[PDB]
DNA sequence: AAACGCGGGGGACAGCGCGTACGTGCGTTTAAGCGGTGCTAGAGCTGTCTACGACCAATTGAGCGGCCTCGGCACCGGGATTCTCCA
DNA sequence: TGGAGAATCCCGGTGCCGAGGCCGCTCAATTGGTCGTAGACAGCTCTAGCACCGCTTAAACGCACGTACGCGCTGTCCCCCGCGTTTT
């Protein structure tokens, strides 16, 4: 029947029955387990509440409402697990964390 | 009724083991400050890949340890080694 | 081979002179104490008087000291035990459990007792036994 | 309390008798054992050589 | 035309979790590249998993098992809990 | 980062199963067990 | 007697002149139990897992002093020294 | 129970190329280590160029691509012949 | 083997020298980039289309597991060789 | 620049287990028919990359130079290994 998406069934805001469709579309397995998608769903919308944390976190950290690349740069690249898992990901108009080498600084 | 667990063997890997690799590894004045410093940065490598194949086994329903899932981990993590099916 | 403290003179020491500063060192040292341990569950048991499955059985059919226990006769005590019940074998064997418990904890009470008198009259400055 | 720490103190009189140790072998709150070891202390009785 | 993305719904956890912050499109279109990068990874790690043991039905069994593998420390074992935690809500509804 | 999840579906407390040691930094004194025997001695010289 | 330094590089030579490994292998096999038993104990353990990585370890690590001497010889020491291991392994990404 | 094994087909390449010179099974485990291995490499790179094209055919131009990107020079370029000039034998047989 | 030592002499290290280099400042443009055109190109969107291996039926020998060697290379005895350290 | 000696390389005798093939016996790999459908491929459109110059102007560049640091040179002491040890 109607487009009455399965994100609601889990608490959630990503359609768990587009997340379904998804793992029958990306050829994961034969059968896609109905949990697997609520689990997909589930950890996706935990990562977006950690990440999207972080990120008003540094954004208002710099005095603004709203979120940029160089907030995220900031929130994520300050982080062990995160930029330890992501150290090979690079957020265009990220930028650097400010800091300097210690012995160049003058003396 | 004998619990066989066994801890850090990496002094039994002996410091003329490291007089031996160091040599491998092209090092002449091995300095002290180095034979231990060599003996935790190693098992940095050593507990991490078996965190992940220990991980296997159980989904796997098991209670051995194979080479297949320490190749499964060695290839997951990009060591991938020859001699051993595939 | 009374105490179980750190007895090098020394290092007890640079223990307190580092633990000023607020630093660890490379040797252990323990605060002291008397040898001995007091090791139960890998001593006495609570014994097994029934079988395998001598109670869900009993369930169907609806049923001087050598430690602590005098050893009775071979005939006297038979009939105690032609007389009883499988109700009372839970007890029994509780019942004995504690008797071989109190004991074990007993002579082990005695000998500690023994060594902490030691102990006291080592810690200040008398030799021993005096 | 008191006679512990009087007899605690007499088998060795050249060592401080600390709160801290009078504190971890007879059980009762800090404050009251604290008290009454300055107070001990004040009037000779431990402590005094 | 109506393509199903995930701007709305980056938008939801954000009015969910950070409704005091606003959202440059920039950093909306970093994570909706990184909701189906993710979704691509433990996926194909579970593939890779339905292939290690050769199996056709991939449950949140088997990405409980790619949350326990890939990810490092926490991120494991709250994926572990939040990946099962709406599973609960969804195996009851 | 526990209690970065207690608030997302807490949007929607003690650890009593952390049940501590009590292992202690022995005192400097003499006479009592359980401390180190650092300081004056029991002999006076 | 001799001095400090000499019969090094006929070792580097004859250890890199062979194939094999060079390190005790009762502690290797225990090793491999202590290691994979602290995760999950009960398992069965066939040599294979055992010896599987071995050589994922001693070769890298042989990679690694030759890192080592190259931090250690462009700041001009043979004596080598952690300073040259861990700015190593800070190029390397390891630090 | 018939296990698809590789040393026999390694081996006829080893009799056409090497023939003078046998190998070892330490070897040719290394061999057999190393078939599906490579066989897999490409083929899951070959399957995101499958979507990349978003196709649900691959041709070998698909594999051609895969050895376009991928390799080293003329290990490409040979192989740029030799993936295709054996197609071109199977082409013509 | 490990393991424990142990001269022992030069390698680390400090440290001093020295001199130049590399920024720094500032003069000098200058091409950077911006607008601003003019346009058009292939991207893009549709528009059908058929072929293509799918898929499955039949078959069949492939090829490889279990079954037969015997020999490439390791092991070792002995000697020749060849690098190194003190004359 | 040279011999003594310790390590190495090389060469002769042994033998063996592994490399390779042998012997079925499938089973998988093929051929043989679809099968619409996938992408094959025609048309359409429109756009989106396209250079281009007007021009600024500050960035880049042009150069004076000043000294800092990087190395030039040393002595050391140290320190780590080598020779000898055995046990583990």
């Amino acid at each position: 029947a109607k487009a009455k998406t399965r994100s609601s069934r889990a608490g959630l805001q990503f359609p768990v029955g587009r997340v379904h469709r998804l793992l029958r579309k990306g050829n994961y397995a034969e059968r896609v387990g109905a949990g697997a998608p609520v689990y997909l769903a589930a950890v996706l919308e935990y990562l977006t509440a950690e990440i999207l944390e972080l990120a008003g976190n540094a954004a208002r950290d710099n005095k603004k409402t709203r979120i940029i690349p160089r907030h995220l740069q900031l929130a994520v690249r300050n982080d062990e697990e995160l930029n330890k898992l992501l150290g090979r990901v690079t957020i265009a108009q990220g930028g650097v964390l400010p800091n300097i080498q210690s012995v160049l600084l003058p003396k | 009724r004998h619990r066989k667990v066994l801890r850090d063997n990496i002094q039994g890997i002996t410091k003329p083991a490291i007089r031996r690799l160091a040599r491998r590894g092209g090092v002449k004045r091995i300095s002290g400050l180095i034979y231990e410093e060599t003996r935790g940065v190693l098992k940095v490598f050593l507990e991490n890949v078996i965190r992940d194949a220990v991980t296997y086994t159980e989904h796997a329903k098991r209670k051995t340890v194979t080479a297949m899932d320490v190749v499964y981990a060695l290839k997951r993590q990009g060591r991938t080694l020859y001699g051993f099916g595939g | 081979p009374i105490v179980t403290e750190q007895p090098s003179a020394e290092i007890r020491e640079a223990y307190i002179e580092n633990f000023a500063k607020g630093e660890h060192i490379s040797a252990i040292v323990p605060g002291q104490s008397i040898s001995g341990t007091l090791e139960l569950s890998a001593q006495f048991r609570v014994p097994r008087y029934h079988s395998k499955n001598s109670f869900q059985q009993a369930l169907q059919m609806k049923a001087q000291y050598y430690r602590g226990l005098p050893l009775y006769e071979k005939n006297t005590l038979l009939e105690r035990l032609k007389q009883l019940t499988p109700n009372e074998i839970k007890e029994l064997e509780h019942l004995h459990d504690a008797v071989f418990v109190n004991t074990g904890l007993q002579n082990v009470r005695k000998v500690r007792t023994k060594k902490w008198k030691k102990y006291w009259q080592y810690k200040a400055g008398i030799p021993i036994g005096l | 309390y008191r006679n512990f720490m009087v007899n605690s103190y007499r088998l060795n009189p050249n060592e401080y008798f600390s709160v801290t140790t009078a504190r971890r072998n007879v059980s009762g709150d800090a404050a009251a054992l604290f008290r009454l070891h300055k107070f001990l202390t004040k009037w000779g009785l431990i402590n005094y050589q | 035309t109506r393509k199903e993305s995930y701007a709305i719904y980056v938008y939801k956890v954000l009015k969910q979790v950070h409704p005091d912050t606003g959202i440059s499109s920039k950093a909306m279109s970093i994570m909706n590249s990184f909701v189906n990068d993710v979704f691509e990874r433990i996926a194909g790690e579970a593939s890779r998993l339905a292939h290690y043991n050769k199996r056709s039905t991939i449950t949140s069994r088997e990405i409980q098992t790619a949350v326990r593998l890939l990810l490092p420390g926490e991120l494991a074992k709250h994926a572990v809990s939040e990946g099962t935690k709406a599973v609960t809500k969804y195996t009851s509804a | 980062r526990d209690t970065r999840r207690k608030r997302r579906q807490g949007r929607s407390l003690p650890d009593i199963a952390d049940i501590p040691r009590t292992f202690r930094t022995p005192v400097p004194s003499t006479l009592m067990p359980g401390g180190v025997d650092v300081g004056p001695s029991v002999e006076s010289y | 007697r001799y001095r400090p330094g000499t019969v090094a590089l006929r070792e580097i030579r004859r250890y890199q002149k062979s194939t094999e490994l060079l390190i005790r292998k009762l502690p290797f096999q225990r090793l491999v139990r202590e290691i994979a038993q602290d995760f999950k104990t009960d398992l069965r353990f066939q040599s294979s897992a055992v010896m599987a990585l071995q050589e994922a370890s001693e070769a890298y690590l042989v990679g690694l002093f030759e890192d080592t001497n190259l931090c250690a010889i462009h700041a001009k020491r043979v004596t080598i020294m952690p300073k040259d291991i861990q700015l190593a392994r800070r190029i390397r990404g390891e630090r």
